[PDB]
RNA sequence: GCCAUUUAAAGUGGUACGCGAGCUGGGUUUAGAACGUCGUGAGACAGUUCGGUCCCUAUCUGCCGUGGGCGGAGAACUGAG
RNA sequence: GGCGUAAUGAUGGCCAGGCUGUCUCCACCCGAGACUCAGUGAAAUUGAACUCGCUGUGAAGAUGCAGUGUACCCGCGGCAA
RNA sequence: CGACACAGGUGGUCAGGUAGAGAAUACCAGGCGCUUGAGAGAACUCGGGUGAAGGAACUAGGCAAAAUGGUGCCGUAACU
RNA sequence: GCGGAAGAUGUACGGGGCUAAACCAUGCACCGAAGCUGCGGCAGCGACGUUAUGCGUUGUUGGGUAGGGGAGCGUUCUGUAGCCUGCGAAGGUGUGCUGUGAGGCAUGCUGGAGGUAUCAGAAGUGCGAAUGCUGACAUAAGUAACGAUAAAGCGGGUGAAAAGCCCGCUCGCCGGAAGACCAAGGGUUCCUGUCCAACGUUAAUCGGGGCAGGGUGAGUCGACCCUAAGGCGAGGCCGAAAGGCGUAGUCGAUGGGAAACAGGUUAAUAUUCCUGUACUUGGUGUGUGGGUGAUGGAGGGACGGAGAAGGCUAUGUUAUGC
RNA sequence: CCGUGAGGGAAAGGCGAAAAGAACCCCGGCGAGGGGAGUGAAAAAGAACCUGAAACCGUGUACGUACAAGCAGUGGGAGGC
RNA sequence: CGUACACGGUGGAUGCCCUGGCAGUCAAGGCGAUGAAGGACGUGCUAAUCUGCGAUAAGCGUCGGUAAGGUGAUAUGAACCGUUUAACCGGCGAUUUCCGAAUGGGGAACCCCGAUCAUUAUCCAAAUGAGGCGAACCGGGGGAACUGAAACAUCUAAGUAC
């Protein structure tokens, strides 16, 4: 699998991709189940689906496939009218994320 | 008009890069430099050299420690090394009579004699 | 400060005359006006008088209380100060 | 302009009857929240370092000078020096 | 219209729809739910409704609150 | 030496502690300054020799804010000599070497197009410190805030997702009002279909959002026309005029202003469509009939203010009448 | 784009030889999050695309690190990795 | 969480390039009531802009030049034209709706006519002029102040700005 669309923040869309960057795919599923951070889901739908398409297509064994590289950097930005304060008008320079996941045979 | 050049933006570097013993900032920033290094070049502008004639407290304040064990000390310990023999300078000496239970006496028996 | 009725006692001084990022504002140093005094006068007079706003989701530190960990943990206790 | 003056006047001061928390002192409850959880998500604000305590000193009440002692980390809530 | 889907401002007609002292409350017609959510019975206010006894003693001033406060009969001072 | 001497959350010389590890009167040896002396490397001034501020020797040798004087290197372009480069340059990053330094220079990676040295001239030439100007960005905070029309809830439908799209029921809000019809203004924002990346202080298969079409068919509705306060242009009269005071003309308020209602019909329009019927103006004429006319003046439009009788509509109600 | 009006008044350059400017596949609620892969010359190229630094963000590495006192150096002697 | 670096991102500096400006120089130099300048609004099969025209609307005609390629900038799709030699370039001619200084009058582009002043005068506007625009320069008139004189009433800036 990979990563496209969303409305994440990129900044907070990591740290979770962390701890699951090393080897062992199983060590990437046991963890991430309890992150207490919004940055737990979506990033889990992948790396879990990354192992997918790895079994079927691009032949590989789940017993030896590990996480090699995972990075989070992208967007684009977008105007967003997010009424804050007691009553004002401001555009949100919000940015999306980028959760890369490569679970090949290490 | 005149493009800045290899000056400025070439000055932020060639500096900040020399502090192998930097601090929190004073290295990441420049406004923290040229003021942290300004103290450098000075503060001891031309003084490390302090040690000599400074920490040299010992070597002339341990010589008695070396002695005062096989007889007298400092007083008439150096007032005999310049009496007989070629008279060896006091540098490596008065510093060796501590990290070795030898040679230290190779100066005491030298002294106290031909007094 | 005149004073009244009680009170066995019902002292004093410092804390940037402690204390307004705690309060109260009744006072003084605003736009009106009245009055005296000064001036021909507007107007004035640290002379008086009636009406008149005093803000901030404390980050750090300090203190008053409550917990999580660290010296492997559950339960029951002791306890310098 | 001096004096004085019915009715009226959200005008200024004062006293009585009735009443009232306004006060001497103060319990809970109701609606909408605060404390916690899903989603959506700014703007104000900072020289650096920074956990001190007890004395002394200093323009004679500074955490940061002087001498000692001391200081476990993080977090929540408050009243706020 | 006010920079914005800002509880601000903005003319006329419908004032006999039904119950009362009325173009007041409750309710057909018609319209609408487009004024962010979920869990726990703190300290900690603003809004709000009054307290046993006393009762303005608070206070610049009773500010605030409360009280009298429909209708009919009887009766009604100083002053002008 | 002492009496005259009471006050602030724990008291003592820097401490330990010392009859001297106190204090007083002296003295000696050391540690201890970038001090003084000695070995290897300076500056300014003056003297000697000198063309020399080049060297050699000699006396003094070297702290500094404001301020004075002087040296210096980074830099761009155009001379003259003379070189380097895609067996790869300038620039950038890291690193080695050299100079008292300001810097030069080399290596590795990268870049990958040009770039230098000597002597010479040149430039809007070399810069951290104007509540400086402009753009960007960090910590602060993932902290602060969303509140009388305070109403949603229980099932079901559709959908890959539905707490706020739709259906049913139940529970409520508003009533001069969030109802109905309109002026000004805004302006197609209306309707249908297909979607949603952007907008909707959440989501959305929803939208007054994005895209493509469709919709506002009147003689009697409004505009069009005229006029009031008032204004303008032309003639008359004033250094001059795009400057002003009386007459003739004209302009100025969807107010004033000739003429139709009822009903039916569309997914969206209408007293404008359709059906029936009524009415006004202008022209002509078949007939009747047998006079056809600006501008000021007439009624008329200025029917004004205050009090008020009576008549009176549909409707509502008595009637649990039809 | 702002002001009733007179008037005031920005920012945004370049892929390349050609065309590419991201086909196809997996995941997922999804034309809004990409692994992979493809495009390339000197594009250390993909729809505001040449090169592409600093402030800065993420992961990761080297190294300290919840007793710790602070310009955070210097010289001397010991320690390890 | 301190600091350095590595990979990626954010960001956009820098290096290079640049169909642009800035400045100097030569040449050349008025338009219109035969109603111009400017503006409004149309016009290409689709075109929203710009440009060109303007309802024979990015076009028509003649001559000359030129040339096979052409149908403006956008190299799109469709499609057309050209050897009865186009496109393109230069000159010239024809045409050129309505409104528009237009002046008949009113008017925020809409409806009906030579308005006003003046000369000649067959006094019939019949025959004519004026009424506008244009970078600066030029001529004839009116004519400051702040400022300088470190005050100020001459003077000065001014005989300038307007």
């Amino acid at each position: 699998a990979k990563h496209r669309h969303a409305r994440s923040s990129a900044q907070k869309v990591r740290l979770v991709a962390d701890l699951i960057r090393g080897k062992k795919v199983s060590q990437a599923l046991d963890i991430l189940t309890y992150t207490n951070k919004k940055a737990a889901v979506l990033v889990k739908k992948v790396l879990e689906s990354a192992i997918a398409n790895a079994e079927h297509n691009d032949g590989a064994d789940i017993d030896d496939l590990k996480v090699t590289k995972i990075f989070v950097d992208e967007g684009p930005s977008m105007k967003r009218i997010m009424p804050r304060a007691k009553g004002r008008a401001d555009r949100i320079l919000k940015r999306t994320s980028h959760i890369t996941v490569v679970v090949s045979d290490r | 008009r005149v493009k800045r050049g290899v000056i400025a933006r070439a000055r932020h570097k060639k500096i900040l890069k020399q502090a192998k013993g930097y601090y929190g900032a004073r290295s990441r920033v420049y406004r923290v430099a040229f003021q942290a290094v300004i103290k450098a070049g000075q503060y001891a502008y031309r003084d490390r050299r302090q040690r000599k004639r400074q920490f040299r407290q010992l070597w002339i304040a341990r010589i008695n420690a070396a002695a005062r064990q096989n007889g007298i000390s400092y007083s008439k310990f150096i007032n005999g090394l310049k009496k007989a023999s070629v008279e060896i300078d006091r540098k490596i000496l008065a510093d060796i009579a501590v990290f070795d239970k030898v040679a230290f006496t190779a100066l005491v028996e030298k002294a106290k004699a031909a007094l």
